[PDB]
């Protein structure tokens, strides 16, 4: 737990989730399911542009 | 031959002892050359028929003749889900003293069914928890359990000792709103079978509340089913590939159903012979016996749907079905009208 | 705690078939016959109504009152 | 008072844990003879790894039990044989082996192979999928570190740990490694003095 | 006229390896004018067939005998006199190997033909004279019926 | 020696590589992540002396 | 304007598990919201992730940078990551339920009619898929009854439509090839694709999973790209389950139990092995026993009951094995190598 | 008994594996702590943070190991022959003898862009040229087929048959991935080596 | 809104349409698909549903020659309803005569 | 050791700061003789479906 190791190579971020898994095959490989309730809270910062 | 084969596979569905072959249906224009199994109103109105073979309280089965599983399957699921009636949907409690919770007792309130007739209402529009007069219903539940004033020294059972500490469903009084005392008489708005056990009570302890109940169908909870169930089976024909008499005939009918196969002495010997195959219902308990595998042969007929109908009470299977038929015509109708409007 | 009134399986009203089958418990009758003359039928109800327990007399024997 | 599903976690008493992974309605369940509709359907491909032969005793046994009304025991190295449980089951007028003819939901056609039903002791398990389910906006830091604390009751947010450091070194992606562990974590502009640093 | 290949052949075996599939056999066969060997899946489900069967066996490159190769596409609702008329069972499927025998070190003169209709193998091995026409990727007909 | 070097149980089985008679066949359980189990055969009757998983 | 907007469809998004092993452990994929509270993907990635549905918990991570989701994107995209870089063999391919599915699906016995086989076909005609033609194949047999085979139903998923430039060809060998048969083995195990129809064999682990080279998939991913490889094995998943309720597969006691001539080979096995123990014991104890090289006495001893037991077991698992009739559960589903094994059974 | 047994089997593979994950965890963070400063540059030389060179050519040849198509090799030329020749059937242009054969591939590989390319695949696509003309005219041989084109039989050139737009294409398709299947530079080789040896 | 087209690409093709139908689940899906099946100037049919979650489904009609692939589809539902109205008559008919048998 | 399930027949007074309930709690069909014996049947921690 020192500052190296729980620190500085490995750090708490923020929007970032943590939930259990279920399967679903009607998605494709590359595409993952988020909640709504998760996706409310995540945001993303978009710059406004033509 | 070849020629009895295709008849077989296109007819009967045998059921094997590792699996079941010919289950899918294949009678289509183009699958077969010497059969022309293009779509014809004529032929279908001739072969297809509807025998009932039981009918009474919340009871029915019927079979029915040249109908398709597509159509059956469609049928029973609109009968188990598709067909709207009424529940309980919202409780209002006032000091709910009991020990079942307000949550367990507004659930176990939905699953009782009303035996309201949901032609006559209408559904709720989105919103509008007050409710009208056409699309709710309204259902008052005061239970005050109390010590009996008389009763013996000892009173071991609780019957003696207490008075309404059962709150049965017959306890639910019907509050009229607005002309339906007028239109509904009294005594047709009331519990189905007005001796299911709510909750238990003590003394001191008090149940009041008032339960709103609006049209819904069985795809949006299970509390809107009206049939307990709703199912269809293929009627069943066993036949025999060879005459069988003696102590096998006796194992035949002991294997099978006993009320299919059935024994008699044409010539003072024992002889088997199908009864009824209605009655079977496929153990297939025959393919334990070595010799007796290559001798019978086990099938289910095609086109020959045997429809068992158990409802909750709300009304009676008949008018079920007949409802369930109308509310797949009226989907055809909306998709026949939304197609014309798009073109 | 109490007996439901739906079946998980199918459905059939069952919650009004308890105190009678307790009846049938009072009686001479055993648990298969009881659960014919029922009218269960499928095995659904009768595993319903026989691996139910009673636990709402326990509670209530700790109920304020 | 919760309702079961997507993600509660089920035990059907034998060590097969699993996940409710969809919820189907009832019509689009299957159907035996009786319509008799199943409420959990688990996957065999769990059976030949694991060899649990004793969950499909228990389904035998608590089948033939729930025909005759009878309670059949499972004791160790004991309890009631197979033999038994297959004469309740013949006499009953059902399959000695619990496969029974069953007739699809979905498209109304019957099934080329018997499907195993049976009633079996199913318990929930106290993870559930609600509780679990955690998201971390920018929210609060920890004082001495301004990062995010670390329990979900404390408003915490993930951890990146050093395999997560390696996997993203392996990859390649310094921007992505810059952004989450010095943009998004503990970015702060300090002032340092160019000439005695 | 289409046809790739014609020849009257007798069954010889039924399942060397036992009965691996309830609706598909590994018939042997061989024919009486010249020794052309077929190794065949067959369907017994709907064409049943026995140890001591001989039948006639055509390989053509067309359905239709007016020699009109359009085969773009195949509409069994269709109704035309065709070769499918003459005979009983008709397969449809692709000629994707040719092998050369390896039996024979030197002055071999015994080709294979393997064809899959839809997975069912077709191996007729012979002369190659008899297997004139065959070619890799293209797509043919067989057709068989039953002789007394 | 070849003789006591046979001192197993695999005869007159099918490999995947060879497939040799003679065999020599390894069964491992030592691994609660891996939910199937571990194989290990070798085939030398040719002098093959395949080893896979 | 800087706008904090909700994540919504098409965003790149990193998706983890807390143990990481290798660099496969974590995936940038494409977030679609749904109305759940769980995270779902596609299960043939669960290899990489090296999940299995019982209660794990993942991670799931938004980037606030243009410039690191376009490295998320682009590095760590699933397409782009199908192979391992320990020794490139794919990881992210067919798995449960998916093998057992496609091999009942190639089986010779399958003979499907117009309607199921449309059905079939259609199952997988959602999302990128609504904008191609179906092109339906023409049916093996016609004359006696119009029947469309599984095989060419699972190459309908190579080559969908008629402008998808995918040729797919393969040769390979399955798991139960025989050795002698070179694409004519009684078992049907040898897998042959030209021109993305199947023309000979059974999809198994050896074809359709993870296990090592010789993948449909991978050959896909190595010739046509990664996008053809991701749509295939969509159209592999939508299928295989589809067909697989549809046709039905349950395992129940009936399936493992043993046979008359089963269990009196095990007994006479049982009595063979105990008589030779017992005359090992009595050898070493009671005079001379031939010492293995390289081992003491009791070593050898040890050793030769080992072998013994190792006879009693390999013998009952091959008559357990050649008593089974086919269409069983467990051996269906350890002859595609979806799960378990031959030695499983034995012991079951 | 067992029962017991297998219990005791049960709990000694749980432990292995308990003490194993810890055990596997240590040295997985010690091999990449101590792998994650090498990197591919574009000069195809491996080198440290500091600039020391570790090796002149990543692997000896400079191959991804992400890329390896064959077992240890980069692709396997049978396969490749056997898709080229599927892929695109050529029925317009006759078949190719041995010495047809290795005079157009000693005539395609002596072009521009084969120059760049490493010398040992040049010399393996030479082999396997080789190899598949020595089968070529064997099969001739056993089946008397002529070179010149006008046997009577035609199917006798179904048995091996190739085509000077299939011998492109093969050569094509084998140098497009050759050049593809390349170190790419500034990859972390050295991390990808830890987790590789670490999983 | 609940039943909408969409053509198989930009060309605007009429052989192959996709009728993505709303609030409908397998009954219907399986009904209509059962009753066009039968037409002889239907090469491909064939009922799908994007996603459990949705209440959605999508059909897809690829006719013979040059037919609309709409045409097929009214006629579908015209037989559809008039076998809904013949086994409605039916029933009631049973239903009366069992009735009258009984008393 | 984590099943959910009744605690028992005081666990209406009893307050505590996690507690885990069934609605309907079933005695299973299957039993073993140690069920009975530590009275498991009155105090079930599961359904049989
Ligand atoms: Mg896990
Ligand atoms: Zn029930
Ligand atoms: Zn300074
Ligand atoms: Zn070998």
């Amino acid at each position: 737990q020192g500052r190296f190791r729980g620190n500085l190579s490995g750090k708490r971020v923020d929007f970032s989730g943590r939930t259990v898994i279920s399967p679903d095959p009607n998605l494709r490989i590359d595409e993952v399911a988020v909640p709504v309730h998760v996706a409310k809270i995540l945001t993303f910062p978009e710059k406004v542009n033509k | 031959a070849a020629s009895q084969a295709v008849e077989e596979m296109r007819s009967r569905v045998v059921l094997g002892e590792f699996g079941v072959r010919n289950v899918h249906t294949t009678d289509f224009p183009g699958n077969y050359s010497g059969y022309d199994d293009a779509w014809d109103q004529d032929r279908f109105e001739k072969n297809f028929r509807v025998d009932v073979v039981h009918m009474d309280e919340n009871s029915l089965e019927f079979d029915m003749v040249g109908i398709d599983a597509a159509i059956a399957n469609a049928f029973r699921r609109i009968l188990l889900a598709e067909v709207p009636t009424m529940a309980v949907e919202k409780v209002l409690v006032y000091n709910n003293t009991s020990i079942v919770q307000d949550e367990i007792l507004a659930h176990r309130l939905g699953l009782i069914p009303i035996h309201a007739d949901p032609r006559l209402f209408e559904y709720r529009n989105q919103g509008d928890e007050e409710g009208t007069e056409i699309d709710t219903l309204q259902f008052r539940l005061q239970v005050r359990c109390t010590r009996n004033p008389h009763a013996a020294k000892d009173s071991s059972d609780p019957n003696e000792l207490y008075v309404n500490h059962k709150v049965y469903t017959r306890h639910m009084t019907w509050i009229p709103l607005g002309n339906q005392a007028d239109l509904f008489p009294e005594g047709t708005i009331r519990p189905v079978h007005d001796d299911i056990l709510i909750a238990q009570l003590r003394p001191g302890q008090e149940i009041d509340l008032l339960m709103h109940c609006v049209k819904g169908i069985g795809k949006d909870h299970a509390k809107f089913s009206p049939v307990a169930t709703a199912s269809y089976r293929l009627l069943p024909d066993i036949t025999l590939l060879e005459p069988v008499e003696g102590e096998a005939a006796e194992e035949l009918s002991r294997c099978f159903s006993p009320g299919v196969i059935e024994v008699q002495e044409v010539q003072g010997k024992k002889v088997a012979r199908v009864a009824n195959p209605r009655l079977d219902t496929f153990s297939r308990e025959i393919f334990r016996n070595e010799k007796l595998k290559k001798v019978v042969r086990l099938a289910r007929v095609r086109d020959h749907y045997i429809f068992s109908v158990e409802s909750t009470g709300v009304l009676p299977p008949d008018v079920l079905v007949s409802e369930a038929i109308k509310v797949l015509m009226g989907k055809c109708r909306r998709f026949l009208d939304e197609l014309d409007a798009v073109q | 705690m109490i007996i439901p009134v739906r079946c998980f399986t199918c459905g059939k009203i069952v919650g009004n078939k308890w105190e009678a089958y307790l009846g049938l418990l009072q009686a001479e009758y055993t648990e298969g016959d009881a659960l014919d003359a029922l009218g269960l039928k499928r095995y659904c109800c009768r595993r319903m109504l026989l691996a139910h327990v009673d636990l709402i007399e326990k509670l209530l024997n700790y109920a304020p009152l | 008072t919760r309702r079961p599903e997507i993600g509660d976690k089920f035990s059907s008493r034998h060590g097969q844990k699993g996940v409710c992974g969809l919820i189907v309605p009832q019509e689009d369940m299957p159907f035996c003879d009786s319509g008799i509709c199943p409420d959990i359907i688990m996957n065999p491909h769990g059976f030949p790894s694991r060899m649990t032969v004793g969950k499909l005793i228990e389904l035998l046994a608590g089948k033939a039990g729930v025909l005759d009304g009878r309670f059949h025991y499972g004791t160790a190295f004991g309890g009631s044989k197979v033999k038994d449980v297959c004469e309740d089951l013949v006499r009953h007028g059902y399959n000695y082996l619990g496969k029974d003819y069953v007739t699809s939901g979905i498209t109304g056609e019957p099934l080329e192979a018997y499907i195993y039903f049976g009633p079996v002791y199913y318990q929930k398990l106290k993870h559930m999928v609600l509780d679990k389910m955690h998201a971390r906006a920018r929210g609060p830091r920890a004082v001495l570190t301004r990062q995010p604390t670390e329990g979900r009751s404390r408003d915490g947010g993930l951890r990146l740990g050093e395999m997560e450091r390696d996997c993203l070194i392996g990859y390649g992606a310094s921007m992505l490694l810059l952004e989450r562990l010095m943009i998004s974590s503990d970015a702060f502009e300090v002032d340092v003095c160019g000439q005695c640093g | 006229a289409g046809i790739l290949f014609e020849d009257i052949f007798d069954v010889k075996d039924i399942d060397p390896e036992g009965k691996k599939f309830d609706r598909v056999s590994r018939l042997h066969c061989e024919s009486e004018s010249f020794k052309m060997d077929l190794i065949l899946d067959v369907n017994i489900q709907i064409y049943p067939v026995d140890l001591g069967d001989k039948f006639r066996l055509v390989i053509a490159s067309t359905l239709y005998e007016d020699g009109t190769l359009d085969d773009g596409e195949y509409n069994p609702t269709d109704d035309r006199p065709s070769r499918a008329d003459q005979f009983e069972y008709v397969m449809y499927g692709k000629v994707y190997r040719i092998e050369g025998d390896e039996t024979s070190t030197e002055a071999a003169t015994r080709l294979s033909a393997y064809v899959s209709y839809g997975g069912l193998l077709m191996r007729l091995q012979g002369d190659a004279n008899n297997l004139h026409g065959f070619e890799v990727d293209s797509r043919v007909y067989l057709l068989m019926k039953k002789l007394a | 020696g070849a003789a006591a070097w046979e001192n197993v149980d695999s005869t007159a089985e099918s490999c995947p590589k060879c497939e040799h008679p003679r065999a020599y066949f390894m069964q491992l359980q030592t691994r609660s992540a891996d939910e199937p189990m571990t194989t290990f055969y070798k085939c030398c009757n040719a002098q093959c002396g395949h080893r896979w998983r | 304007d800087i706008v904090e907007r909700h994540l919504i469809d098409g965003d790149v998004v990193l998706f983890n598990r807390q143990p990481s092993l290798h660099k496969l452990s974590i995936m940038a994929h494409l977030a679609r919201v749904k109305p759940h509270r769980t995270f779902r993907f596609n299960e043939c990635v669960c290899t990489p992730y090296n999940a299995d549905f019982d209660g794990d918990e993942m991670n799931l991570h938004l980037p606030q940078t243009e410039e690191a989701k376009a490295e998320a994107l682009v590095l760590m995209g699933t397409k782009a990551n199908l192979v391992t870089p320990r020794n490139g063999e794919p990881l992210i391919a067919a798995i449960q339920d998916f093998l057992t599915g496609a091999y009942l699906l190639t089986l010779k016995d399958t003979f499907f009619d117009r309607a199921k086989a449309c059905q079939i076909i259609a199952s997988i005609l959602v999302g990128k898929d609504e904008k191609i033609k179906v092109r339906l194949p023409p049916p093996t047999i016609l004359k006696p009854v119009t029947l469309w085979t599984g095989k060419q139903i699972f190459s309908v998923i190579l080559r969908p439509s008629d402008d998808n430039p995918v040729r797919a060809n393969l040769r390979t060998k399955g798991k139960q090839y025989c050795g002698k048969g070179e694409d004519l083995c009684a078992n049907d195990s040898y897998v042959t694709i030209q021109n993305s129809e199947l023309m000979s064999g059974s999809m198994d682990k050896g074809t359709l999973g993870s296990g090592s080279k010789n993948n449909i998939f991978y050959i896909l991913l190595r010739d046509w790209g990664q996008n053809e490889a991701a749509d295939a094995m969509s159209r592999l998943a939508r299928l295989a389950p589809v067909y697989l309720s549809n046709r039905g597969f349950s395992i129940g006691i009936g399936d493992v139990t043993p046979g008359q001539g089963l269990l009196k080979a095990k007994y006479e096995l049982l009595n063979a092995g105990y008589k030779k123990c017992d005359e090992y014991i009595e050898a070493l104890n009671t005079g001379k026993l031939q010492q293995q090289p390289g081992c003491t006495a009791e070593e050898t001893l040890e050793a030769l009951i080992l072998k013994e037991l190792s006879v009693i077991r390999d013998h009952a698992g091959s008559a357990c094995l050649r008593e089974l009739d086919k269409s069983n559960s467990p051996l269906t589903m350890a002859l595609c190598g979806s799960k378990g094994s031959f030695i499983n059974i034995s012991q079951m | 008994t067992e029962f017991f047994f297998h219990t005791m089997a049960g709990r000694e593979g749980l432990v292995d594996t308990a003490v194993k994950t810890a055990e596997t965890g240590y040295m997985q963070r010690r091999l990449v702590k101590s792998l994650e400063d090498l990197c591919s540059q574009y000069d195809l030389t491996v080198r440290s943070s500091t600039g020391d060179i570790i090796q002149f050519i990543y692997g000896g040849d400079g191959l991804d190991p992400a890329a390896m198509e064959g077992k240890d090799e980069p692709l396997e030329f049978k396969r490749v022959l056997d898709n080229i020749k599927a892929v695109f059937p050529c029925p317009s242009e006759p078949a190719l003898s041995k010495n047809e054969l290795i005079l157009t591939t000693e005539s395609i590989m002596k072009k521009s862009e084969f120059l760049c390319c490493q010398d040992s695949f040049l010399q393996e696509i030479k082999k396997f040229i080789k190899g598949v003309s020595e089968k070529i005219k064997k099969t001739r041989d056993k089946y008397g087929i002529n070179d010149n084109g006008t046997t009577e039989p035609r199917v006798l050139y179904q048995l091996d048959r190739i085509t000077p737009t299939q011998v492109e294409k093969f050569l094509e398709t084998c140098r497009d991935k050759y050049m593809r299947a390349q170190m790419e530079p500034g990859s972390a080789v050295g991390a990808l080596c830890a987790q590789s040896i670490g999983e | 809104k609940t039943a909408l087209e969409m053509v198989q690409a930009a060309g605007t093709d009429r052989h192959c349409v996709t009728f993505v139908l709303h609030e409908e689940d397998h009954t219907l899906g399986n009904s209509l698909r059962y009753m066009i099946m039968k037409n002889p100037e239907v090469e491909f049919c064939g009922y799908t549903t994007t996603h459990p979650s949705e209440s959605k489904i999508n059909l897809r009609i690829q006719t013979r020659g040059t037919l609309p692939a709409v045409e097929p589809f009214q006629r579908g539902l015209n037989e559809l309803m008039n076998v809904c109205q013949h086994v409605l008559d039916k029933f009631e008919a049973s239903i009366k005569d069992y009735k009258d048998q009984k008393a | 050791k984590q099943a959910m399930g009744t605690i028992g027949y005081n666990q209406r007074n009893r307050i505590d700061t996690l507690m885990y309930l069934l609605a309907y709690p079933q005695k299973p069909m299957v039993k073993t003789k140690t069920i009975e014996l530590i009275e498991f049947e009155k105090l079930p921690a599961g359904q049989n479906a």
